RNA sequence: UAAGUGAUCUAGAAAG
């Protein structure tokens, strides 16, 4: 149990199923989607660019030496 | 008998190999390689780089170079290259 | 790019983590699996998948395919 | 008669065939050791068996420590031979006490001394498999053995119980008067008979003691390969399991099957064995030789 | 083939059907598209037959069978 | 106070 469950594509669950199962989480959110009491929602999608490109292996081999 | 290639750098192969160097140049590895029989083009590009090449050197280290050496393994960790 | 000091920050996260987890680390694999024989076959599977279609191979792939 | 008159006068052998070629010699081995035969090749037998079953037979009492490399009685021979009694199931009951579980081992052994106690008709599986499922211990047919005889000999008992839980009557009954006549003997010969609070385990060690050389280990080809000589075999239908067993029988039909088999830790068979779970014994390294290495290695030593 | 003009504002109803890849004496050629079970219904009735078979995994339990 | 009018691109020759 290295990776939480978080982490997308290694889920062993298909891309459109992870799409329809973040959907469902969205959802499931515990009254969401009310506006009422200044209720105010916001999703993040951002790309963490370059983000092999500029690991370096000082660092990464430390950091693989700890799991 | 055609076959997968590989094997060991026997020396009159390795000078073979050195003289098509001095031909046909440090890239061309197809051509030096197809004139030894046994050894590949990638096979033939890595021990020119790596063994054969005379802008290489094989002496040992000074102490000062030791040094320099084993500091680098300290802060730089297996990144032989 | 990085600075040391972010470098430390990172190092004392993951250990953070990993120590909230009781993550045991991965060991060098020795000759004890049961599964190391299934592992293997796993690998190779994925390694013969690239050459099952493509029946005219290059020197390297045939190489390949002779490990 | 279906065949024909020359079938009958020239194509079938005269008589089976006598009882002594038809036999493991295992028992019969102890027995004229015992009687201070040291040659058993020349041994004048009406009909002699084959050679090669009374080389095994010898090798096997070796094994069990009842002979010794050349072929002489042991303390342990000399006592097992006081039994009347399988050798495997003699020396496991014999050794049950330092177990601290001799009276449930009693009860094993005498149950193993009868025939199938649960009845499952054709047409009738489904009620039949769900009464045997009350006394189904999980890898652990052996187990199964003990829960059945101590529910049969409960206050809670009753005339046609036995019918209406598909259980053989006559066969639980024999297995009784097998038990007191076993702890008769136990008595005579000063064993100690015991038990413990509660252990399982106890009950397997003692089962493999005894039955160490008729082990099988989950194997992805071939379901189940055996210890000794390496057979490839399946678990015979009468149970299904939740990765080393012991059998009670191997079972020949147009496929190898082994019956009666109960789960074992194999660090046991090593600690209880260690002669025959010798690696050097297993040739080249299959399966079975390839697995007893990690549990050795990394699953012993470190 | 909606409104240009007003689809770039909101979101039609289709209105207006362009015709696509045509031609003359028009056999109406099954789409791929009818052919392939839509996402979301394959995973309702995922969830539908993951559902019985655990149903029938606990029944095989009970009754101590291979299902 | 409850239907179906209509928009219909191409298009073949040489040499490579």
């Amino acid at each position: 149990k290295l990776f939480p469950n978080w982490i997308k594509p290694s889920d062993s669950e298909i891309p459109p199923l992870l799409v329809y199962k973040w959907t469902q989480g969205i959802n499931n959110l515990s009254e969401i989607w009310d506006v009422s009491r200044g209720q105010s929602a916001v999703l993040l999608e951002t790309t963490l660019g370059e983000m092999a490109e500029k690991i370096d292996f000082t660092l990464l081999n430390r950091l693989l030496r700890l799991i | 008998p055609i076959y997968v290639k590989g094997g060991v750098w026997t020396n009159v192969e390795d000078q073979i190999l050195k003289a098509a160097v001095q031909k046909y140049g440090t890239h061309q590895w197809s051509k030096v390689a197809s004139l030894l029989q046994k050894k590949t083009a990638r096979q033939s590009e890595l021990r020119w780089n790596e063994y054969l090449n005379p802008k290489l050197n094989f002496t040992e280290f000074s102490k000062e170079e030791d040094a320099q050496l084993l500091d680098l393994a300290r802060e730089l960790p297996n990144q032989w290259r | 790019e990085i600075t040391p000091e972010e470098a430390t920050t990172i190092f004392s996260v993951m250990v953070e983590w990993l120590e909230s987890r009781s993550f045991s680390p991965i060991p060098f694999p020795p000759l004890t699996y049961k599964n190391d024989t299934k592992i293997l076959v796993l690998a190779l599977e994925d390694l013969k998948d690239v050459y099952a279609s493509k029946v005219r191979l290059n020197a390297s792939e045939r190489e390949e395919l002779a490990l | 008669r279906l065949y024909t008159e020359s079938a009958f006068y020239n194509e079938m052998l005269e008589n089976t065939v006598p009882e002594i070629q038809r036999q493991n010699l295992s028992h019969t081995i102890l027995m004229l050791k015992a009687m201070g035969i040291n040659d058993l090749l020349k041994f004048d037998f009406m009909d002699p068996p084959p050679k090669n079953l009374m080389l095994n037979a010898l090798t096997e009492l070796y094994h069990l420590q009842s002979l010794d490399d050349e072929g002489k009685l042991t303390n342990l021979g000399k006592e097992m031979s006081l039994f009347p009694m399988d050798p495997t199931l003699s020396r496991s009951l014999l050794s049950s006490v330092d177990n601290q579980c001799s009276d449930e081992i009693v009860t094993i052994i005498s149950m193993l001394s009868v025939q199938n106690v649960f009845y499952r008709p054709k047409d009738r599986q489904l009620e039949a498999d769900s009464k045997k499922a009350k006394f189904h211990h999980p890898y652990g047919d052996h187990l199964t053995l003990l829960n059945v005889y101590t529910r049969w000999q409960q206050a809670n008992y009753s005339e046609q119980y036995c019918k209406t839980n598909f259980l053989h009557f006559r066969h639980l009954k024999r297995a009784r008067d097998v038990k007191s006549q076993i702890s008769m003997i136990f008595k005579k010969i000063g064993l100690k008979l015991i038990s413990c609070h509660s252990d399982p385990d106890l009950i397997r060690k003692t089962f493999v003691s005894g039955f160490f050389m008729n082990a099988a280990k989950r194997d992805s080809q071939v379901g189940y390969k055996t210890i000794n000589g390496g057979t490839e075999v399946g678990i015979h239908p009468s149970s299904s399991l939740y990765e080393y067993v012991m059998y009670h029988s191997i079972v020949l039909t147009s496929r190898e099957y082994m019956s009666q088999v109960t789960s074992i830790e194999p660090q046991w068979l090593l600690e209880v064995a260690p002669h025959f779970y010798k690696a050097g014994d297993a040739e080249s390294q299959s399966r079975k030789k390839a697995k007893i290495i990690p549990l050795h290695n990394k699953f012993a030593k470190d | 083939a909606s409104d240009l003009s007003w689809s770039k504002q909101t979101d039609t109803g289709i209105t207006h059907f362009r015709a696509g890849m045509t031609h003359e004496d028009e056999k109406l050629i099954p789409t791929i598209f009818r052919y392939i079970t839509t996402w979301e219904n394959e995973f309702l009735d995922s969830q539908r037959v993951w559902a019985e078979y655990a149903t029938k995994r606990q029944e095989a339990i009970q009754q101590n069978r291979r299902l």
